[PDB]
């Protein structure tokens, strides 16, 4: 008659690492790291992401004429931008504070597109024929859908034009405008006129004035001229006064902006968007797990496990497995 | 450190005990069998579960990198942002990877200590009524039936009850 | 005869947390985290903080006429700014590099207020009558006490005016100036004159030039015109040359600046400043403790315990308490 | 890592021993009483004091957030500063909270080991001159006065001195 | 915690045992000597080597500060960069210094456990065939030759072989 | 007959610290922290660093005439600038985005110096006599070797001058230019002329235009005038158009640029550069070690141990040393 004290053993071949010894077989363990992903984009919080498709972010928000598929109100859980999108800023020039613009929009939830200044705002001028071959739609010349290129009538001078927008809404307004820099004095006199010309934009918190800098630049899309693009935020209760005697690329349509109450994301990716739902969406794909860590990507939206470089993080729960 | 029981003076484990981590094997006139000690096993489960849950809970925040963009004249704050993102990545990678190494050790040693304590608990009841074989087994100096075995496992073993039968078997040998 | 080995027990109900078990009653323990604060501001290093009262930081250093209580020498341990102080930049406009200025002042300990350019510096112009109802002193209209608004005599033209300050002291000088932007050309010609006008400042290390940007703006404090405010640091041994033919808001009074040899602070708070002393001053109040951690605030100046999110950090010192 | 003594084979503590963490309770003709072992107790006190001080000492730096301000056109570096400040806050919170959990375990286990070792220390001297009750107590097979008691705690117990008297009293009580 | 052996019931170490960390000193008619315990010494070396290597390997990344410069109007991002660089410096200093304190404790205790376990391994075989002096030494109740000593080290000591001879010595 | 179990002891007096006890003597231990350095600079990956010697980074890359020894092709593993180098920006003025320039070059490996616009590019103007005593070479006045100071012909006006460079190589081109700001209107008329003057640079991705800002400034290096220096990167396949009617400091020589595929470094130090080899090179010197940590410097190039503040980090390997 005898009694023995002993411990459990089983058929586990699962191994963990310890400080004193590596690859130790244990009876029970739990994996904390997730390395599996679905390579695709799904919906976050029952909201579809915005695919910018063949348009860049600037091309979308400025209304590049080939971006018509996007020309509407937009509500996104997040934004997917495609690496090689062809439709950007079609007419050559710099958008001032471009990176800050992307950060603002990325921090957004929804934008509502509306007409800020109708063509009837600007009187004594040609509101048509504001197009260029640099911004083609099909073969024919066109222009941005959120901007109005105003040129002088062939008959008269370019009169002082004025516009006013009082933001009486509760929502901030994102709007855009520009200053045209024709390549030669010929075009400046033909499009707007001689003498000192000006573009004047202002609100309670902003004062903007510029004059044309006439210069011949290397050709981009057949253009030696340039447009300096600008963007700004008209706060609720603020009012915008526009004053110009020439070279104004006027705000036409603008956006009422809705701040996202959490972190937003803009993903640069080739992955397909499908009809699916996700709690955790990374730029590399969807993660579905109850695990604590993940091997997929540092860039994500929603509720994701912590990103680490580890290939495995396995906690021992059971004991050293010693079968007989 | 090692408590000397697991893969120690108890040379191996039992694939025949499937209901618990720590337990007993008995032999008598009524046959043999394995039985898990449910008290010490459950207490271990509660402790390990708590350890795992507590670790997960302290890991329950995330440093979140962002996809913000920087111009060619923003190289410094770009590089700054990257060194920060890599900075916290390396800290949390270190913390996670090292915590797992150290605590896996602690967890394995914990099981060792539990087996050891369980072995001494039994050794203390039997005293000289049983022969300590040094391998984790005890040879009884008296007949120990199923109920007798239960009392040892359940921890209610009556020592003076079997003492005389035990000593007379040590006397005759 | 017997002897027993055993361990201490007491009447303690104090509990600590362990990795294997929560709520463990122990015989002795120590709390490492401090949650207590005195909601008030005290002196750091026996030097009183500066209460900005009803003035904003910009309103103070620019010398808003309603900030008169603050226009003097100041030496502070730290600065307290009140959330809703009404007296800011009274005449509408942008302070250029405003946030860097706030950062500079926060890193300072003392300023000495002195008259840099007396009114007699600018001759052939009206150095009086440079006041506005947007910047009232008492009930009457006025202007900043560190700035001089120069307007043209109608008798003569606006002459090219010049001023010079050679900084021969050991202390750096913080000074301010501005460019006035009238709402309409009428006022520009009336206040300064026709043609291109300019404001030019220069030192050994700085070169500054601007022209008036005339624009029609929404009224702020009864003013549709604007002033672009600027600030700079005249290093010891450096010299400032001022040259302008119009639209100049000239430096009048400035500050000799003393850099703090350690971290300075600017707190946004409603808390009372009282007659007391502190080693650790947070933005949420005073901490008096020997403890290692605190959950009160991340923002503080003196010698404070490390900030964490924890509700409690209690170390076991004694053993598991098991009374019989 | 439990050493099996505290809330172990020694089932409970003594509220009657107030001068130390670990100690003795004796019984003889001269009466009973509690006495702390000052050696093992003092050594533990030094160690725990040292642990706490060392922890405090390594926690003796601070990440200090600042109240710098950023414009509406500085959104990126504003968020950068914010994610950094929250970054170290989460790191130090992690470090602090987890360390308290882990080391509280170690400290409690340490006391357990001290009680166990003190117990083995006594058991080693008494050998078969005393009856191990398994609960942390030893019944002497011989008469042990106060001077005898002192030697046990102090570790100078004379085993062969009591050997003969003890062996006759194990024989006399057994029925063989 | 302490396992009670090192500077414990074994009061001191042996300067005479140079081939290992843990071991034996034996005495009989065939002479005397120190001998390292071959099993436990190697296993300890393997574990500690692993511990040291594992620690080094987890410390095998570096936060690298840069010598980038900032203008007088960049004071905020300058200070941002400094607080970050000092931030990680303080984090890694904390980690390194505290890890050394905690693991040095563990390493010393590891040896203690190894010595205690080595002592119980021997105590368990000899049983009542030997007299436990409590200081880490065992006096044999029978003649124990060199091969007998070796059997103890191998952990193969034959208890019933010497059982009767030991027991008969009762004065 | 007897056998004893025991443990190793020796003559080691080496101590370590534990959580429970300090100054603990152990039989074996390893030091993980390295405090030793060779105070000098060596080769990284068998490639020598660039010694800027008596020239500042700006003085070198702009081509200060006293930096001639460095005006050639250069290939560096890293760059060393000496604290008090005399040859800097000799003609007083600001280098725009200077810190971004230093950061870019630090991220570089090699520059190839070539002539972008030869003096014959600019027609109708004086390309000689473009020198100043502020930038002396020997006793005679001189100017930068990468810049051309263009002044009006004595006989004719300053014509609109143009230049074009098409970058057909695979490597980006680093180039520099400037705008001269005379102290008084007199010199402006004498060197360039009256009326509106401009300096205009443009590429497919860049638009630059400036005007002269005439102002009286304190003398620096005997000059009350200033030059605003600018730098930019001509991308492969891009084209630079230069257009100016005056005040132009023209690009002359530029650099073909090679981007470093890893982090580069710029050390500001007095330490000697030698022909030697290092795996780890810090700004304070070379570290040669197998150790895991170092207290020497946070700033380095190559593969270095982790930087900490610790004086010592010693791990116990052996046991507590307890001789008989
Ligand atoms: C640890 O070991 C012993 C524990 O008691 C102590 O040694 C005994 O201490 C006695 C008490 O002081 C000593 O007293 C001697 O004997 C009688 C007491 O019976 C005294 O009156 C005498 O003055 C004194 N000397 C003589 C010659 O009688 C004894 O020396 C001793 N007894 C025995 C049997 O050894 C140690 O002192 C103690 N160490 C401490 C407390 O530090
Ligand atoms: C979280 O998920 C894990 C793994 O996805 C689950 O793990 C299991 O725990 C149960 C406990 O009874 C075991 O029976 C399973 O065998 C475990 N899974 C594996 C793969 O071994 C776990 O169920 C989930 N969390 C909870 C609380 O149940
Ligand atoms: C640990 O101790 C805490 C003491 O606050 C216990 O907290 C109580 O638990 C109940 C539910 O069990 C909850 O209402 C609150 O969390 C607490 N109630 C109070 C303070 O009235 C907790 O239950 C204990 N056990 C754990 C956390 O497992
Ligand atoms: C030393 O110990 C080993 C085992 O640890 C002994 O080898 C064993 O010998 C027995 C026969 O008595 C076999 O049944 C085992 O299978 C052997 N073990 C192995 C691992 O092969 C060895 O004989 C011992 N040496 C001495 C001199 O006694
Ligand atoms: C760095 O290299 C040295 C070799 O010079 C290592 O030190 C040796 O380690 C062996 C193995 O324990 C000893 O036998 C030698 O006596 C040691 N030589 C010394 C200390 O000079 C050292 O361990 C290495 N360090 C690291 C961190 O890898
Ligand atoms: C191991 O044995 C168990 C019990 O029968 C069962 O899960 C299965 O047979 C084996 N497990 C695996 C994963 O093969
Ligand atoms: C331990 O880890 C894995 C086991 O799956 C293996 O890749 C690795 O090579 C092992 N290490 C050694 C030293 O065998
Ligand atoms: C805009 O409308 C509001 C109505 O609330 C009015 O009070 C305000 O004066 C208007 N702004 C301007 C510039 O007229
Ligand atoms: C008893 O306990 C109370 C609280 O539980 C404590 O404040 C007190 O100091 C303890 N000792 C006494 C009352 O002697
Ligand atoms: C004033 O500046 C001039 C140089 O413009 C020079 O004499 C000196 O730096 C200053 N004067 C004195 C007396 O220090
Ligand atoms: C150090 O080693 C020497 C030589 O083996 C020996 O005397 C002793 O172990 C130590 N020396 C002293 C003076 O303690
Ligand atoms: C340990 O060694 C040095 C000796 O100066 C110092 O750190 C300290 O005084 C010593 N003692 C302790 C307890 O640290
Ligand atoms: C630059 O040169 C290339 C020659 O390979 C030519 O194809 C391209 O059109 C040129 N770009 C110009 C002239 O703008």
């Amino acid at each position: 008659d005898k009694i023995c004290i002993g411990y459990h053993a089983n058929n586990s071949t699962t191994k963990v690492d310890t400080i004193l010894e590596k690859n130790v077989t244990v009876t029970h363990s739990v994996e904390l790291l997730e390395n599996q992903k679905e390579e695709r984009f799904c919906k976050i919080s029952n909201k579809a992401p915005l695919d910018l498709r063949d348009c860049t972010l600037e091309g979308w928000i400025l209304g590049n004429p080939r971006c018509g598929i996007l020309l509407a109100d937009q509500s996104w859980s997040y934004i997917v931008e495609r690496p090689n999108a062809r439709n950007g800023i079609c007419y050559p020039g710099t958008l001032n504070e471009a990176e800050e613009l992307k950060a603002l929009i990325g921090s957004g939830e929804r934008v509502e597109r509306f007409e800020m200044f109708p063509k009837s705002t600007w009187t004594g001028v040609n509101t048509e024929s504001g197009v260029s071959s640099a911004c083609p739609l099909g073969n024919g010349p066109s222009f941005y859908r959120n901007l109005l290129w105003i040129i002088k009538l062939k008959s008269s001078e370019y009169p002082v034009i004025r516009g006013t927008f009082n933001n009486t809404g509760d929502k901030s307004i994102l709007y855009f405008w520009g200053v045209h820099h024709p390549p030669v004095t010929t075009e400046q006199n033909a499009l707007y006129g001689s003498g000192d010309r000006y573009v004047r934009m202002g609100t309670e918190s902003m004062n903007f004035a510029r004059s044309p800098e006439i210069a011949a630049r290397p050709a981009v899309n057949g253009q030696r001229g340039r447009i300096d693009y600008f963007w700004s935020i008209l706060k609720p209760g603020e009012t915008l006064n526009v004053e110009s005697n020439g070279n104004l690329i006027a705000p036409w349509y603008a956006y009422r902006f809705v701040n996202k109450d959490s972190k937003g994301a803009i993903f640069r990716s080739n992955l397909p968007i499908e009809n699916c739902d996700a709690t955790c969406q990374t730029t590399e794909g969807v993660i579905r797990t109850n695990k604590t860590f993940q091997n997929v990507s540092p860039l994500w939206i929603g509720e994701c496990p912590k990103y680490v470089k580890s290939k495995s993080l396995r906690l021992a729960t059971g004991l050293r497995n010693v079968p007989q | 450190g090692l408590f000397g029981a697991i893969a120690g003076f108890i040379e191996g484990g039992w694939t025949g005990m499937i209901d618990g981590w720590y337990g007993y094997h008995h032999e008598n006139s009524q046959g043999s069998g394995y039985a898990a000690d449910k008290e010490s096993t459950q207490k271990a489960i509660d402790g390990i579960t708590n350890k795992v849950n507590s670790i997960i809970d302290k890991m329950n925040t995330q440093f979140e990198a962002v996809g913000h963009e920087f111009s060619n004249l923003e190289r410094r704050i770009d590089n700054l942002n990257k060194r920060m993102e890599d900075g916290f990545l390396d800290v949390w990678t270190y913390n996670a990877e090292l915590l797992v190494l150290l605590e896996n050790e602690r967890t394995l040693d914990l099981h060792d200590a539990n087996v050891k304590n369980l072995h001494e608990k039994v050794r203390s009841q039997l005293r000289d009524n049983a022969n300590d074989l040094g391998n984790g087994c005890f040879e009884f100096w008296h007949k120990c039936n199923n109920e007798c075995m239960e009392s040892v496992k359940n921890g209610t073993y009556d020592y003076p009850k079997y003492q005389k039968e035990s000593r007379l078997n040590r006397q005759k040998i």
